[PDB]
């Protein structure tokens, strides 16, 4: 599972 | 999904995943219902048998998506919950009866070609389609072997089947707020929903106004595609009044 | 129902396009519309 970009959140 | 096939792009807007912080995980599927409010399973949030207990701080809502893995960089939205609804009379300790629940978004999401809400039935629609023998669909990112994990989303097309046929596959005692789904041994063609699918839509097309409707939210099976054994799912059109409550009371 | 503008996918039916197995359910309420 690719991260998610804490940019998104 | 069992037996299903990858879904085309955009084919069910109203899909959402229900994602684990951490360990950042698939916990179950869901549906959109508006631009604040999704609708799933009681029992992905809570399973006391089991230990199983999240609160709105333990999740995310992932919305858009295509792919199960992939951050999908300018497509899906990602939500944070506002609140947790849950029925009051959800039966867990018998046989997972009114298993549903509302979810509340901190901020509207905005709509486009791979966000859309699906349609609440009105007691017409309920009435005219929840026929033995109709088909539906059953869409997840779940197992897609009884005993992996599918690259993108799955879909699969199912029959309503007659309450007796459900009420003698099982030694559950099924209640009105149940609708149980598959096909027969005797009909030999199959698939059902399995481990991970769970809390996402069985939805209807209707002929009369050629929309998209809920019906189900994937409850409770025995094994994942198991010849003389059946899906079972939560009658949403009966849960309506509780739904059309909360959303009154606490929200819109 | 559900929502409002609900239910009419803007790839499918907001376009007049069917998806692949869409036939299959309609067929079985004994041919749709």
């Amino acid at each position: 599972y690719e991260p998610i970009p804490e940019e998104a959140a | 999904i069992v037996e299903g096939s990858d879904a085309e792009i955009g084919m069910s807007p109203w899909q959402v995943m229900l994602f684990r912080k951490s360990p950042q995980e698939l916990l179950c599927g869901a549906s959109l219902i508006s631009d604040r409010w999704v609708l799933t399973a009681a029992h992905c949030l809570l399973y006391p048998p089991w230990d199983k207990n999240f609160t709105e701080n333990d999740l995310l809502v992932r919305i858009g998506k295509h792919s199960r893995t992939r951050y999908e960089r300018n497509i899906e939205k990602i939500s944070m919950l506002e609140k947790i609804y849950i029925h009051p009379r959800y039966n867990w300790r018998e046989n997972l009866d009114r298993d549903i629940a509302l979810m509340k978004l901190k901020k509207p999401v905005a709509f486009s070609d791979y966000i859309h809400p699906v349609c609440l039935p009105d007691r017409e629609t309920a009435a005219s389609l929840l026929q033995a023998g109709y088909k539906g669909r059953v869409t997840g990112w779940g197992n897609l072997k009884e005993t992996g994990q599918p690259s993108v989303l799955q879909v699969v097309n199912l029959p309503i089947v007659e309450r007796p046929v459900c009420k003698d596959s099982t030694r559950i005692r099924i209640t009105d707020n149940m609708f149980c789904a598959g096909y027969k041994p005797d009909e030999g063609k199959r698939g059902d929903a399995c481990e991970g699918d769970s809390g996402g839509p069985f939805v209807m097309k209707s002929p009369f106004n050629n929309r998209w409707y809920q019906m189900g939210i994937v409850s409770w099976g025995e094994g994942c595609d198991r010849d003389g054994k059946y899906g079972f799912y939560t009658h949403v059109f009966r849960l309506k009044k509780w739904i059309q409550k909360v959303i009154d009371q606490f929200g819109e | 129902s559900g929502e409002a503008d609900c239910g009419l996918r803007p790839l499918f039916e907001k376009k007049s396009l069917e998806d692949k197995t869409e036939r299959e359910l309609l067929e079985s309420y004994i041919d749709g519309r």
